[PDB]
């Protein structure tokens, strides 16, 4: 004849979460940028024998 | 952060 409870009282849990992030960066661009591919010498010949 | 900054007070309230 005994009956159960409508529900059981559970235990409560507290959650504490921490997220930490640090970012650092450097960027350098120094100097002189010369050309590396340049035209060279040329030579041509032409003649009419007849 | 500067001493009087409001962001500093928020940082102090973390990681309790």
């Amino acid at each position: 004849l005994a009956t159960p409870s409508p529900f059981d009282m559970e235990k409560m849990v507290w959650l504490d979460v921490n997220i930490l992030e640090i970012r650092k960066s450097v960027l350098e661009n120094f100097g002189v940028d010369w050309s590396k591919q340049i035209p060279g010498p040329f030579a041509a010949f032409g003649k009419d024998f007849v | 952060l500067p001493k009087g900054s409001t962001t500093r007070d928020a940082v102090d309230r973390t990681l309790g």
